[PDB]
């Protein structure tokens, strides 16, 4: 009931998700402001 | 990464090689976190001089 973020900061996972995170910081530009909504189906 | 973590100087980091002709900049000591010493903008100041 951790964040694996913290536990665990070399996981695999958490590699993927820094990924995502140099994705999104490009993805993000020119956007109408600094709201990000995850979701699912 | 002792540069990146601020803890050296731009001077310090660069040496010769002996049969290239070329300088280079070793990585140093492997640290905890990589990925996010590189977004430090320290390595774009670094680039840019």
């Amino acid at each position: 009931d951790t964040l694996l973020a913290v536990g665990n900061p070399a996981d695999l996972a958490v590699e993927a998700i820094r990924g995502l995170r140099t994705s999104l910081h490009f993805a993000m530009m020119e956007a109408k402001n600094n709201v990000l909504m995850i979701s699912g189906a | 990464s002792e540069f990146l973590s601020g803890q050296a100087a731009a001077e310090m980091i660069i040496d010769k090689v002996e049969g290239g002709g070329f300088d280079y900049i070793g990585r140093g000591q492997i640290p905890p976190n990589p990925a996010e010493l590189l977004m430090h903008p320290r390595f774009e100041q670094l680039l840019n001089w």
